């Protein structure tokens, strides 16, 4: 079942669409490859693959949203002034987002 | 007083910016329905045909539209061309200069300036 | 007048107006006569440009045409 | 006769000597370490950053980072002292006369960039010449690519040796000149 | 080929040849248009298709007939039918008077299939680049239409282009003698064939004079 | 009406004829190519100007060329539906 | 008697409006019928805007050029 999950198509860009099988003869091929990436309807194989792609891509995007939520939570736990905001929310601006002191970017962080 | 020129304005401004523009627009939309309307840019107008024929009637501009106009002695040109083709005619070729030129002048483009049929 | 812009207010720039009339009505009428002449001539010129040259005039128009003696010289002097 | 007022403010050298051809002799400019505007601008920078610093706690990490920023600003002030700045702005200038021996000269960055840019272009051209295929442009031959990238260091000599030996350019009669402009 | 008797669509209400179609606002706009195009075909089974004017339709097992405002809609429906292996469909243009003009399979054979008796209309016997320059045909029959020139004119202007580059060997046209020529048109000597001899001798005199003048400081 | 011209470089693809949405083009016999056929445009009065024929032509430069003439438009070359010019 | 360039021989295109003008391409085949106006068939590595890499040329539009070589069209 899973023995067909192979990396052999990773190097073969544009495999999913039969209009890209002729090879990258022009730079339009690159843009077409990016344009047809999520167009599961027009890609090669039967309708069952369309359903599999749609559902699994939905799950992957859901994982991406969960990763974004996790990043926000870690920023709030380890890169934030949420403690003093809890103690006095009317005098402290929320801040879970710092900037590194490079190229003077230090000027972006302000007194919260 | 510094005014007293407004007596001219109270007539001229309403006139030239309301009466004249409205009359001009009405006259333009009336002119749009003449058979002569925009006869210099719109194909197939009667006046365009009359002007072209009037130009063709002038003795100087009779053979003006012919791209081949200019040959002072076309018989000499044709004879020289035929002589030059005779020495270069390939083997037992059966094409003459006269019919070759005649069939090279006659093309088949029925839909060229077919708008010369209404006016 | 109610001025706008910083410089007019901070420099006191003013716009004088003559208390007299400028031009009398007679002078304006004198200008309008020649303006009407221009107008009639311009309408005639517009008509002539719209209709363009008539080459077939030699069949109906009287006279026999004329080429000025300098125009002939300019013809045969070259191009 | 006071060229400053004659020309509406701008002043002219009025002297024809080779010693004034350097940028350092310009009357518009002045060394930064003795320019009032330079002092005022960097003092204002120090004042603003210090005023921001006092807003935080004494023992916090933000205080230490602001101390480091203050040290960076003072180091910048002392480092640009030899750089030339205008007698009215205080902002140090960049010399683009090919001087080669002044602070802030554009000759050294120009030389460095031209070398590395020729290196990049030469590596790309070498890879394209050695991979005369479209398949090798989408699926890069990484060993050959890095070989060309490393080989590109000798571009200023190899490129010239190809120019003079007829191996860089191609006669116009071998590439598509462009659209036809005539025939009849 | 025999043209059918396609009646005007305003006089053939409720015909058995009409396929069952839903009917939409996309149909031909009556009360403003009188030129209608009609396409007829014979089918084998009531296969559903799509009308060119919105909405679907079901053919009839026998004859079919549809009316459209534009020939393009009829041709689109014809391609759709031909995809369903339905040949023998004919497209007619109906004039306002009711005249029936047989249009699409004009000679009875589809245009993609070679049929004898056809002649290449609007054919040009050279590569597309062989067309004469627009600048060459100014104020001629082809003022702004250099692609309409007959091949003889194209060759003539090509030869003119070839000639008018060897500047030193050209012949400058003599300046006309306006003051002493130009009598009244009734004042002519006729003798047309003698006029070409006069051309020959006058041009010979002009060329001899030019050669003599050139051979003074050259 | 536009002007659709067929040049000698035609190789009898029939693709231009098939791509035409108003039956302007047709195939005629000829002897200038291995296919023994060239295109023709006997009905350019029905040429809307979509230039699908030019898209379908595979010769190096199109053997069929459509020249747009906007000051020439007829009701057929404009694809008028709501309005009749006859 | 063979006419035109040999099969598989590189030729330089002399058609001014060709996408491959002054380029080079292998000769696929040459039609031997004298009635054919453009018998020479040439295939190219670089496709034109119609994504077509082959075209038929006239006998007077191919000049039998050498092989392209490294980094040369
Ligand atoms: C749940 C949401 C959702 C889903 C599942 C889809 C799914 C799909 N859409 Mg779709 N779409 C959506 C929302 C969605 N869309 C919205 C909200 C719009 C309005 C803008 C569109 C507009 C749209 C069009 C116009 C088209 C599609 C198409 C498609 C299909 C192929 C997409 C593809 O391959 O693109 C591949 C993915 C990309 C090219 C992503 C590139 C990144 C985008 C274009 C730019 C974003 C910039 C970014 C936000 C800012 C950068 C930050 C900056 C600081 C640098 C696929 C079925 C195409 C199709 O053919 O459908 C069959 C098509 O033509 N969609
Ligand atoms: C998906 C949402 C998301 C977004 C937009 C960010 C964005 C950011 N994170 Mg972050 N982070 C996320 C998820 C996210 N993170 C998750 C899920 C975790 C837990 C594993 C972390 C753990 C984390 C730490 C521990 C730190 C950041 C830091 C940063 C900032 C600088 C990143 C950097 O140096 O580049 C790195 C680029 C690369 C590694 C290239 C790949 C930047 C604003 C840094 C920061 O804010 O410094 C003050 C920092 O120290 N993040
Ligand atoms: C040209 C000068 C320059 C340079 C060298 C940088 C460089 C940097 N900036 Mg930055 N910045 C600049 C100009 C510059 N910026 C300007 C002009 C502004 C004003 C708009 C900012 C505003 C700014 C902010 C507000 C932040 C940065 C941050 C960063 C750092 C992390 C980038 C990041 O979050 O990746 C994100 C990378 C990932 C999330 C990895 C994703 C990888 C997968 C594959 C996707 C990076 C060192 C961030 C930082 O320091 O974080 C603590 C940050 O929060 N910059
Ligand atoms: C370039 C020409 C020109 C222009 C743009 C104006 C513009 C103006 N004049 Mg005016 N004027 C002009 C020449 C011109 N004048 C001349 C030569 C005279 C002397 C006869 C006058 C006498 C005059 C009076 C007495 C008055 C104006 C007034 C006005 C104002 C109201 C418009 C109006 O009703 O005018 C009407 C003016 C005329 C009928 C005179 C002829 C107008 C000119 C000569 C025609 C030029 C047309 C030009 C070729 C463009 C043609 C193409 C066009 C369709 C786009 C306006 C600011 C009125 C106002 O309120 O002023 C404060 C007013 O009381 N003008
Ligand atoms: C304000 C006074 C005025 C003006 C401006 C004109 C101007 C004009 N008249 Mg007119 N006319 C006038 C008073 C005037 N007339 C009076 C008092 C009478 C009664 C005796 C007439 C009776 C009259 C007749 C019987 C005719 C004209 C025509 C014309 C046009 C001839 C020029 C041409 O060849 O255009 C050629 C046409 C065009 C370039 C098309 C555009 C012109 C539109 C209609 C007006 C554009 C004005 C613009 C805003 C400036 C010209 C626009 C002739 C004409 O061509 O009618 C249109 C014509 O047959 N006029
Ligand atoms: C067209 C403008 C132009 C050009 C092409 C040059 C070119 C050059 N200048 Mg120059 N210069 C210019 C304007 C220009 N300058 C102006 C406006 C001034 C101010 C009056 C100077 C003042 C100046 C000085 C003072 C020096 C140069 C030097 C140089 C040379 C250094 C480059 C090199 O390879 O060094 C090797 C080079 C030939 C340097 C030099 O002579 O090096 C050879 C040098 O010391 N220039
Ligand atoms: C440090 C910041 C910085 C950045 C980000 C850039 C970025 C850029 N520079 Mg650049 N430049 C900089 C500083 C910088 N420059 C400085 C300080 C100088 C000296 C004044 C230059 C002088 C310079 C020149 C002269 C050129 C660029 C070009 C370019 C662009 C092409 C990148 C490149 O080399 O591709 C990699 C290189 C290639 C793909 C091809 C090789 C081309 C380079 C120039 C090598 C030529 C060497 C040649 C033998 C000598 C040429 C002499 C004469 C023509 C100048 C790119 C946007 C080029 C550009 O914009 O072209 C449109 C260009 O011609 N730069
Ligand atoms: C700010 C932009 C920037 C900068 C500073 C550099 C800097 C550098 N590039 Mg580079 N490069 C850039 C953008 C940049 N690149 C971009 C946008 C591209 C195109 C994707 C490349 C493509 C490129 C190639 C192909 C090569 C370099 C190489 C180099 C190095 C030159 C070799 C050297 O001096 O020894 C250190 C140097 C570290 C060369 C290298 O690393 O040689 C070993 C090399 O071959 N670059
Ligand atoms: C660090 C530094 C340095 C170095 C630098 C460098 C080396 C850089 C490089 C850079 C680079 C290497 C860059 C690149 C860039 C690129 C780009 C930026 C691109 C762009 C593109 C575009 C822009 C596009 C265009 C176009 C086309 C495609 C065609 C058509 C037209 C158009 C225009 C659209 C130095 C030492 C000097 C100094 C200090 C600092
Ligand atoms: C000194 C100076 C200056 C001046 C400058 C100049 C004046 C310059 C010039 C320059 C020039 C006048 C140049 C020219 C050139 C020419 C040519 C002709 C070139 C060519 C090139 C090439 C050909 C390249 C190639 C390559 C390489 C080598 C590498 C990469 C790749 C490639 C292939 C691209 C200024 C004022 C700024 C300032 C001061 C300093
Ligand atoms: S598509 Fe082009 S080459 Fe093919 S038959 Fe039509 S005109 Fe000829
Ligand atoms: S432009 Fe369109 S309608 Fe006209 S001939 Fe070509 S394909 Fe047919």
């Amino acid at each position: 079942i899973f023995r067909y999950i192979n990396t052999t198509l990773w190097a073969k860009a544009g495999h999913f669409n039969k209009a890209l099988s002729k090879g990258a003869k022009t730079t339009t091929w690159i843009w077409n490859l990016h344009d047809y990436a999520h167009d599961f309807d027009i890609q090669q194989r039967s309708t069952g693959l369309i359903a599999r792609k749609v559902f699994s891509s939905n799950l992957a995007h859901l994982s991406l949203v969960f990763f974004w939520i996790s990043g926000m939570h870690l920023h709030g736990a380890y890169l934030s002034n949420y403690d003093i905001w809890l103690k006095d929310p009317k005098s402290i601006t929320p801040s879970s987002h710092l900037a590194y002191s490079l190229i003077g970017q230090d000027i972006l962080n302000s007194y919260t | 007083k510094y005014g007293d020129q407004r007596k001219f304005a109270a007539v001229l401004v309403p006139l030239t910016t309301l009466v004249f523009p409205a009359v001009a627009m009405g006259m333009f939309v009336l002119y749009s329905f003449q058979e002569d309307a925009f006869w210099r840019i719109v194909p197939g107008t009667k006046r365009a045909r009359e002007l072209d024929e009037a130009w063709r009637e002038h003795p100087l501009f009779a053979n003006s539209k012919d791209p081949l106009d200019g040959l002072i002695n076309p018989d000499d040109y044709e004879k020289g061309l035929e002589e030059a083709w005779e020495r270069a005619k390939p083997a037992g070729s059966t094409v003459t200069v006269k019919d070759k030129l005649k069939q090279l002048s006659k093309q088949n483009n029925p839909h060229w300036e077919s708008w010369r049929a209404m006016s | 007048r109610v001025p706008g812009g910083k410089r007019t207010q901070e420099l006191g720039l003013v716009i004088p107006m003559a208390d007299e009339d400028g031009l009398t009505d007679g002078q304006v009428a004198g200008l309008f006569v020649i303006a009407l002449v221009v107008f009639i001539s311009a309408m005639d010129l517009a008509k002539t440009m719209y209709n363009g040259i008539n080459p077939a005039k030699f069949k109906t128009s009287k006279g026999k045409g004329y080429i000025s003696p300098l125009v002939k010289r300019y013809i045969e002097n070259g191009f | 006769a006071k060229p400053l007022e004659m020309f509406g403010g701008v002043d002219i050298d009025l002297e024809d000597t080779p010693a004034h051809w350097t940028i350092k002799a310009s009357p518009v400019l002045e060394p930064c370490k003795d320019n009032k505007k330079f002092h005022k601008k960097l003092k204002d920078e120090l004042y603003k950053v210090k005023k921001n610093q006092q807003k935080f706690a004494e023992g916090s990490a933000a205080y230490a980072r602001f101390n480091k920023k203050i040290k960076m600003i003072e180091l910048r002030e002392t480092a640009y002292g030899d750089r030339l700045c205008g007698k009215k702005d205080g902002l140090p200038r960049t010399i683009a006369t090919g001087e080669w021996n002044v602070r802030g000269s554009a000759m050294w960055p120009a030389a460095i960039f031209l070398y590395i840019a020729g290196w990049i272009g030469w590596a790309g051209r070498s890879y394209l010449i050695r991979t005369n295929d479209a398949a090798k442009e989408i699926n890069i031959d990484v060993p050959l690519a890095v070989t060309c990238m490393a080989s590109g260091f000798s571009w200023p000599v190899a490129a010239w040796q190809e120019i003079v030996n007829g191996e860089m350019a191609v006669p116009n009669d071998q590439i598509h000149n462009g659209g036809p402009w005539n025939q009849s | 080929v025999v043209a059918e008797a396609i009646p005007r669509p305003e006089d053939l209400l409720d015909s058995p040849k009409f396929p069952m179609f839903e009917g939409s606002t996309g149909g031909y706009m009556s009360r403003s248009t009188r030129e209608r195009h009609a396409i007829t075909w014979t089918a084998k089974g009531q296969a559903k298709f799509e009308m060119p004017t919105g909405g679907f339709a079901i053919m009839n097992q026998g004859e079919n007939l549809c009316y459209f405002r534009k020939k393009e809609q009829c041709i689109a429906l014809g391609k759709q039918l031909r995809k369903m292996k339905i040949e023998n469909y004919k497209i007619y243009r109906l004039k306002k008077d009711g005249t029936v003009i047989f249009m699409h399979p004009a000679d009875g054979v589809f245009p993609e299939k070679v049929n004898k008796g056809r002649v290449q209309v609007n054919g040009r016997p050279f590569t597309i680049r062989g067309n004469p320059q627009q600048s060459e045909l100014k104020f001629t029959k082809y003022q702004g239409k250099g692609y309409e020139a007959d091949p003889l004119t194209t060759m003539f202007v090509k030869a003119r282009v070839m000639a008018f580059a060897d500047v030193p060997n050209l012949f400058a046209l003599p300046q006309p003698n306006m003051d002493e020529l130009v009598p009244a048109e009734e004042v002519d000597k006729y003798t047309r064939q003698e006029y070409t001899t006069r051309m020959m001798e006058a041009l010979k005199r002009v060329q001899d004079d030019r050669a003599a003048k050139a051979a003074k400081s050259l | 009406s536009h002007a659709v011209k067929i040049y000698d470089t035609c190789i009898g693809c029939t693709l231009c004829v098939r791509a035409c949405p108003t039956d302007v083009l047709e195939m005629v016999p000829a002897s200038i190519n291995a296919a023994k056929q060239v295109a023709s445009s006997p009905r350019v009065e029905d040429c809307v100007g979509c230039k699908r024929c030019e898209t379908a032509c595979p010769t190096d430069f199109l053997s069929i060329r459509v020249y747009l003439q906007d000051n020439e438009e007829t009701q057929y070359s404009l694809g008028l539906d709501l309005v009749d010019w006859s | 008697p063979w006419v035109g360039p040999k099969k598989g021989s590189w030729v330089k295109i002399l058609r001014p409006e060709s996408y491959w003008f002054q380029q080079r391409g292998q000769v696929v085949n040459v039609n031997q019928k004298p009635e054919v106006k453009y018998p020479v068939t040439v295939k190219f590595d670089s496709v034109n805007y119609a994504n077509v890499n082959t075209n038929g040329y006239a006998l007077w539009e191919v000049i039998e050029a050498p092989a392209p070589g490294p980094g040369e069209v």
